[PDB]
């Protein structure tokens, strides 16, 4: 008996060779392989396969290769591939990607993916499943920002801040041992993974290091605290001893140096360059040239992504508003004009497409949108396809190469940069079960269900008083993973090795899973998945034109984007 | 008033529909949440009016047509479901493929 | 061209289910007065006693229908169905408690089926 492919895809989700449109973009992903056995697909419901003695095994206890959760028929979109598989979760971690069911009667069941008495089922047929997004540029300013992030598929927030204090409103910093301890305690109530950055500023080691020992997971060097050669140097010396990452927002004003002075202070050490294009901050006008260097892990923030017809007008005004610049004082206008540049924003699009900028991030609430990192990633890839054509490396009519290059920017790459990719950032066996299910029509726009540590934390779901969960109003809502003490087991607080060894979690009474930051001093650009290009980026000081390999990088701004007015009420 | 949780939430659908209706009146092609809000509120108001579930299943297919909405919106909306208090209590209305 | 958000563009061809497994066609009658619907993956010999068919021909098999679908028998309805072979270890446990082990133990399965009144043994 045979099933035509249309009917097959309607019932079980797509299979090898089938393509799926990402939202309302022109991007198509193609199923590269499928781990199923046709005819033995797992599915759940009345008269369906996962029933005792059939697709569900009735014999084995939980410890005997039985899963806590099986996501059936997922279309995985990940740096590792775009393919169809069942995903098995146990003890809050991904333990199997393959084919779930009952070895009694089905062929090809992955040995540790038995559906048993202990197994919950999530039907992923017809959904795209990705890792939770890893946002490494978060200003902790307003707790309402967490739901915003969850709603767009973000599951880890790395950054700093103490709420709407001016230091935090400008910089991703939770300064000193006491504020760090306070924010670690606050974190016990935030339904998302978190890592906290201390102030990457000082001329003596001890003031900086004590933040690490107090429980910070990294440092942020920001020009508003003095992004001087000394602060850069001391922070990197601390990071190299502590095995944590350093983010930098460099000296825009070129007060103590130009870009080459900040690179000399870095002295080949690994650093994460935030908002590398520079609208969000950095040596004017040439900070983006950091993205060419081997020791730099470069990320963009999202307001410049992608370059649109309202981008400059919005940013010039935004900058004026936030820096209290008058359009009167020539110095303020000249400063703004030196910072917001169509030439570098247009090139930023292209540098993302070439794999020279490796990461995306938000800059939530400081100059970036907490719920638009994923959204704008895909808008940029769609714009690039239209303006630059399918990349040379593609195959069928598919955009798989571009899709893997771009999904990497907000999942695995930020995780590797921050030293947390052993735990999060991709759908791989042995990693925490932070998973995001998307309907293809809403892909990258609004997540259907966000799984955190193997329990659904956030979902688009309807009337709580209705007979079924689908009636209106369907809206993003926190689910049982965020309630009670379950919030502790479904989320990870990432911390330095030293704070963990010194017993900070016990000292503070932290109940969350504690994640160890590690392996972030021995990496470079080459370790950025699908975005590992090093090259000499030249930014003309007079014209701001960006050149790579002797070619000017320029593209036009677009009047319209997909993943926009078709979806949002405002 | 003694508002319960569902009554409070459902006020927001009426408000979204009012917003959407104003957008349609000034000539805009409606988007996904606007279209869903209009149809949803129509169903809930129909229940309040005392129509039957069968009348609303029928009428809900004629509230908005493809020319009222953006490209792709008809195909995005497979069904709209709403629960409201009819003269005989709460009932569920499902409108299948409301916009052809 | 017109954009349907999230649409599929499926490849050409068809998907063959349960490929490479022996197929068997048998006649089955619902002798009861209530409807019986049978899922794709239930060990066929262990279905409702009032279904009359050659029980031996259900041993180690299941319906050869798309995963998650079912065959329906209205009261008094007799029709042919196509079975396929069970795979994996070819063991069945639970369900009607007729096998509880290898499906190769045909004599034991049939003895139990007959004693409990599952119609169509021999
Ligand atoms: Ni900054
Ligand atoms: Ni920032």
């Amino acid at each position: 008996m045979k099933i035509n492919r249309q009917q097959y895809a309607e019932s079980y989700g797509p299979t090898v060779g089938d393509e799926v449109r990402l939202a309302d973009t022109d991007l198509w992903i193609e199923v590269e392989k499928d781990y199923t056995t046709y005819g033995d697909e797992v599915n759940f419901g009345g008269g369906k396969v996962l029933r005792e003695g059939m697709g569900e095994n009735g014999t084995y206890t939980r410890t005997e290769n039985v899963l806590d959760l099986l996501l059936t028929n997922a279309l995985i979109l990940d740096y590792t591939g775009i393919y169809k598989a069942d995903i098995g979760v146990k003890d809050g971690y991904i333990v199997g990607i393959g084919k779930g069911g009952n070895p009694d009667i089905m062929d090809g069941v992955t040995p540790n993916m038995i559906v048993g008495t202990a197994t919950e089922v999530i039907a992923a047929e017809g959904k795209i499943v990705t890792a939770g997004g890893i946002d490494t540029h978060v200003h902790f300013i307003n707790p309402d920002q967490v739901d915003v992030a969850l709603a767009n598929g973000i599951t880890t927030l790395f950054g700093g801040g103490t709420g709407p204090a001016e230091g935090s409103k400008a910089t991703t910093v939770t300064p000193g041992p006491w504020n760090i301890e306070k924010m670690l305690k606050s974190t016990e109530g935030l339904p998302i993974n978190v890592g906290i950055l201390g102030k990457g500023h000082g001329s003596s080691i001890a003031p900086i290091m004590e933040q690490i020992d107090a429980g910070a997971a990294g440092l942020k060097i920001h020009e508003d605290w003095g992004a001087t050669p000394a602060s850069i140097d001391r922070s990197l010396t601390v990071a190299d001893e502590a095995d944590v990452q350093v983010a930098i927002h460099s000296d825009t004003l070129n007060e103590a140096g130009f870009l080459e002075d900040t690179l000399r202070a870095i002295n080949g050490r690994v650093i994460h360059s935030f908002h590398v294009e520079g609208a969000g901050g950095g040596h004017a006008p040439d900070i983006m040239a950091m993205a060419g260097h081997p020791n730099v892990l470069p990320s963009s923030t999202n307001p410049t992504r992608p370059f649109t017809v309202n981008t400059i007008d919005e940013h010039l005004d935004m900058l004026m508003v936030c820096h209290h610049l008058k359009q009167n004082i020539p110095e303020d206008v000249a400063f703004a004009d030196s910072r917001i540049r169509p030439e570098t924003i247009a090139a930023e699009d292209i540098l993302h497409d070439l794999g020279i900028i490796s990461m995306m991030s938000t800059d939530a609430l400081a100059m970036g949108r907490a719920g638009e990192m994923v959204l704008r990633t895909w808008q940029t890839a769609d714009k690039m396809k239209k303006q630059r054509g399918p990349l040379a490396e593609e195959k069928n009519g598919s955009d798989n190469f571009r899709l893997k290059r771009y999904v990497s920017k907000y999942t695995i790459n930020p995780a590797i940069a921050q030293g947390i990719a052993h735990e999060v950032g991709s759908i791989e066996e042995g990693k925490f079960a932070d998973l995001v299910l998307w309907e293809p029509k809403f892909f990258g726009v609004k997540a259907d269900r966000v799984i955190k540590g193997g329990i659904i934390a956030y979902a688009q779901i309807g009337d709580p008083s209705a007979s079924i969960p689908t009636p209106q109003p369907v809206m993003g809502r926190r689910m049982y993973g965020t309630v009670g003490d379950l919030i502790h087991d479904t989320n990870i607080t990432f911390m330095s090795k030293s704070s963990i060894q010194q017993g900070v979690p016990a000292k503070l009474g932290l109940k969350r899973r504690i994640g160890t930051v590690k392996n972030c001093r021995n990496i470079g650009k080459k370790d950025m998945k699908w975005n590992d290009v090093t090259t000499d980026i030249d930014i003309n000081p007079e014209t701001y034109e960006v050149k790579v390999d002797g070619e000017v990088l320029t593209c036009e701004p677009v009047k319209e984007l997909p993943m926009a007015q078709r979806y949002f009420l405002f | 008033m003694h508002l319960n949780p569902a009554e409070k939430e459902k006020l927001q659908i009426f408000l979204a529909s009012e917003l959407l209706l104003r957008r349609k009146a000034r000539g805009l092609k409606l988007n996904y949440p606007e279209a869903v809000a209009i149809i949803t509120s129509f169903i809930m108001e129909g229940a309040r009016d005392g129509k039957t579930v069968a009348m609303l299943m029928e009428e809900g297919k004629h509230v908005l047509t493809r020319d009222d909405v953006m490209e792709g919106v008809p195909e995005m909306i497979d069904d709209i479901q709403a629960e409201a208090t009819f003269p005989d209590g709460t009932k569920l209305v499902t409108v299948h493929n409301p916009i052809s | 061209n017109y954009i349907v958000p999230g649409e599929y563009r499926v490849a050409e061809g068809e998907i063959e289910i349960n490929a490479g497994r022996e197929k068997t066609t048998i006649r089955v009658s619902n002798t009861g007065d209530r409807p019986i619907q049978v899922g794709s993956h239930i060990h066929f010999v262990e279905v409702n006693k009032e279904l009359l068919f050659d029980r031996a021909e259900g041993i180690g098999r299941r319906l050869n229908i798309p995963s998650g679908t079912a065959a329906r028998f209205e009261p008094g309805e007799e029709m042919e169905v196509e079975l396929t072979e069970l795979g994996g270890n070819r063991e069945v446990f639970g369900i009607s408690d007729l096998t509880n082990g290898s499906v190769d133990n045909k004599e034991l399965i049939l003895q139990r089926a007959k004693e409990l009144g599952y119609k169509g043994v021999e």
